[PDB]
């Protein structure tokens, strides 16, 4: 849910892809946080190893930002390359801040946590990825 | 020109099923393109 | 050099020309319309009502993905009438796609239907293949859904995309794909939740 | 060519088996 | 004038080069700047311009329907390729000296203005006479036998490609 | 030489009609003219009179059987006494064909 300012004087050509590439960060900014808190003991045995597991992607996603920079170094990285770059990136954090955002709607912990994770694995029955 | 003239108006009138003039003209059509193109590199 | 102004109307980015001798205008509108249906098809096919809706949508933007990889990927800098030439057997194609979606618009089976219809239409043409691939994923979930009374037999229902709904205990009614096998799958699932319950 | 073989052959061969 | 030539050739008119919906692609009228014995060079340029124009339209209404006469505009652009690869061309090569002349735009053309003209009338017969269905595949074979090298090159890709379509009906009914 | 090779250039690419109907009527079976522009009307050209003979007795002989690139031979023959000697080397195309459908 979080909201992004970009630029008053900038090239319109620009502005339009640059809000292509955030949404991959705003549902980034709502997973970091289902990890913070979740972790709480309060939450029961299965809304821990739901935000552990979660939490090996994130380190992933961390060191896909990492060989970017170290290859815009050598100036190899446009604007337009960036764009297909990270597309492995905005469709698996765009799962895990939909789990995330609709295991803390209703208020689940034990076995109403480990129903939801069986049911939006059988929507992406044809999805395979 | 006289020479060069009628023969364009002969391709002329067969542009805008013979099979034989229609396959003549070809002929006589592609010696100009040849020839036009020895003219034209003078022009240069 | 208005070779990166015309390219960027194919990614929707606005430029000095392009709001939102002389006759380049004419030239330039050609390739200028073409820009007109690709935004006209991110503001369509944006969100991830009906669930092979959603698939559909999802196919597409496999698709438009592809379109933005082949630009930006050959020309440096070409000559102007090169680009109206090379995006002229692909360019036509997009206005295509523009009679096929609404840039009104069945769902469920209505549309899983009306796509096919589509290939016999045109088939031998260059369209066959990204209609298929269309199909071929537009029809993905729908599968599940007929996946279920084969092997499982619980019936699965979101918003009504399926033909079927839901003593006697044999009031599941019922009433494009060949119909012989059609009335089969209808009982094809009934024995199973008949079993299930014996 | 529409031949719709993808669906049937894997499901022709269970439908005889359940009934 | 000579990028002017060019995109006129593409399908675009303007100004100097004025379009009229019977007659076809003309010039205007003299011009100061260029010489007065040029306006008659032009004028049996367009007369190639016209052509594509005429095409390039009728290809795109698509009429009368029919698969066969869909599969024909589809093969007609195959055939129209290579004027439209020949016309980028001319812009390189004068992008490189700017010493060439007309006389040289023109000569380039050479082998489309033999051929559009041959390749106009298989068109004029379809619109006249509403030539449904199948007996495409004779009114375009009749025209086949052609003497014209080059015709009897191009039309035999059309019927190559529109065979396509049988072949394909063909094999799905036996 | 210079002329000669215009007048043969611009014999070959007129001639290629009646080779092609020619061949046509020899494998194909049947002759298919258009305006009725052969010479044989289902007043000659002494070209290929010298082996005419030889042609009608394989065209009608073929047209009884079926109820029961000759253009691109003589081109590459060019490849490999002019028009006299030269041409009575294209009729070894013309005749060997012509004795097996007689044969």
């Amino acid at each position: 849910s979080r909201t992004f300012l970009v630029d008053p004087n900038l090239d319109l050509s620009i502005r339009e892809l640059v809000h292509r590439i955030l949404p991959v960060a705003a549902s980034y900014s709502a997973v970091t946080r289902f990890i913070e808190e979740k972790s709480s003991f309060e939450y029961g045995q299965v809304n821990h190893a739901l935000a552990a597991a979660m939490r090996t992607l994130v380190k992933e996603h961390l060191i896909l930002v990492s060989q970017l920079e170290q290859l815009h170094r050598q100036g190899l990285l446009s604007l337009q390359k960036l764009w297909f770059y990270i597309q492995p990136a905005m469709r698996t954090m765009d799962i895990l801040a939909s789990l995330a955002t609709s295991v803390d709607k209703g208020e689940c912990l034990g076995g109403s946590t480990l129903s939801l994770l069986h049911d939006r694995s059988f929507s992406y029955t044809g999805d395979s990825q | 020109g006289q020479v060069v003239f009628r023969l364009q108006e002969f391709i002329d009138e067969v542009m805008g099923p013979f099979r034989t003039y229609q396959a003549f003209m070809w002929a006589l059509y592609k010696y100009f393109i040849s020839f036009k193109e020895e003219l034209a590199e003078i022009e240069k | 050099e208005l070779v990166k102004d015309v390219l960027n109307v194919l990614i929707g980015v606005v430029s000095a020309t392009f709001s939102l001798p002389e006759s380049i205008s004419s030239l330039l509108s050609e390739v200028a319309e073409y820009g007109t249906c690709y935004t006209r098809l991110s503001h369509f096919s944006l969100q991830p009502k009906g669930l092979v809706f959603q698939a559909f949508t999802s196919g597409l933007r496999r698709y438009l993905q592809y379109y933005r990889a082949c630009v930006l990927s050959t020309p440096p800098t070409l000559s102007l009438l090169t680009i109206g030439f090379l995006f002229k057997k692909l360019g036509r194609q997009l206005r295509y796609l523009a009679e096929l979606c609404g840039v009104a618009f069945p769902t469920g089976v209505k549309l899983l239907s009306y796509l096919y219809q589509e290939a016999l239409h045109n088939c031998s043409n260059e369209h066959y293949p990204v209609l298929l691939s269309l199909l071929k994923t537009s029809c993905e979930p729908y599968t599940r859904f007929i996946h279920d009374w084969v092997y499982s037999g619980v019936f699965r229902d979101a918003y009504g995309e399926f033909m079927i709904q839901v003593k006697l205990y044999w009031t599941h009614g019922y009433v494009v794909f060949l119909k012989h096998i059609a009335h089969d799958i209808y009982v094809c699932g009934k024995t199973i939740n008949l079993l299930k319950l014996c | 060519v529409l031949m719709k073989r993808s669906i049937t052959a894997p499901l022709a061969a269970h439908i005889s088996l359940v009934n | 004038m000579i990028h002017e030539l060019l995109l006129a050739l593409s399908g675009y008119p303007g100004s100097i080069f004025t379009w009229n919906k019977r007659s076809g692609l003309q010039v205007s009228q003299d011009f100061p700047f260029l010489h007065p014995s040029e306006t008659s060079v032009l004028n049996r340029l367009c007369r190639l311009g016209t052509d594509y124009i005429r095409f390039t339209e009728f290809i795109e209404q698509y009429t009368l329907h029919g698969i066969y006469l869909r599969a024909f505009c589809t093969g007609l652009d195959s055939v129209l390729q290579p004027y439209r690869q020949a016309l980028l061309d001319l812009e390189q090569e004068f992008l490189g000296d700017p010493h060439l002349s007309i006389s040289h735009v023109n000569y380039f053309l050479d082998q489309f203005q033999l051929l559009f003209p041959s390749v106009m009338v298989v068109v004029e017969q379809i619109k006249s006479q509403k030539i449904h269905g199948c007996q495409i595949l004779e009114t375009v074979y009749k025209h086949s036998c052609g003497g014209l090298p080059p015709v009897r090159s191009a039309l035999e890709k059309i019927l190559a490609v529109c065979h396509g379509v049988m072949y394909k009906q063909l094999s799905a009914w036996m | 030489e210079q002329t000669v090779s215009l007048l043969f250039s611009l014999w070959v690419e007129t001639v290629r009609p009646y080779l092609q109907t020619v061949d046509e009527w020899i494998v194909h079976g049947h002759l298919w003219d258009g305006a009725r522009e052969f010479i044989i009307q289902r007043t000659m050209v002494s070209f290929l009179k010298p082996v005419l003979k030889q042609i009608i007795m394989a065209g009608k002989s073929m047209q009884l059987l079926k109820n029961l690139e000759l253009d691109d031979v003589h081109d590459p023959l060019l490849a490999i006494t002019f028009e006299l000697t030269l041409r009575s080397c294209l009729y070894p195309h013309i005749d060997k064909q012509y004795l097996d459908c007689c044969g």
